[PDB]
């Protein structure tokens, strides 16, 4: 079976969501994102001091 | 079985998307209806009963 949702980028926030199949039982799905990190891909040019 | 009251459970297989037959048991002929579902399976190991 193949699901599909959109949990909106909040941490700390839970998300719950539930899969209904046509005669089977209904199936609990939750998400908790308890951080979400945004790493650039970064490269050095120079280093300067005094 | 039968008792003097109570509820018994009765295992049926149906190719029907809306079921609707008559259930004969001893002696009363009652009405069964319902609805049922697709299956999960795509491909089984069994035939069709």
């Amino acid at each position: 079976y193949e699901h599909a949702t959109t949990m909106p980028s909040q941490a700390g926030i839970s998300y719950n969501t539930i899969v209904n199949r046509a005669g089977y039982a209904p199936l609990p799905i939750s998400i908790t994102p308890t951080k979400i990190k945004l790493i650039p891909t970064v490269n050095l040019e120079y280093v300067t001091c005094h | 079985e039968l008792t003097e009251q109570g509820s018994a459970t009765i295992h049926f297989s149906t190719a029907n998307i809306h079921p609707e037959f008559r259930l004969q048991i001893c002696t009363s002929y009652v009405t069964c209806k319902g609805d049922c579902h697709p299956p999960k399976d795509h491909i089984v190991t069994h035939p069709q009963y």
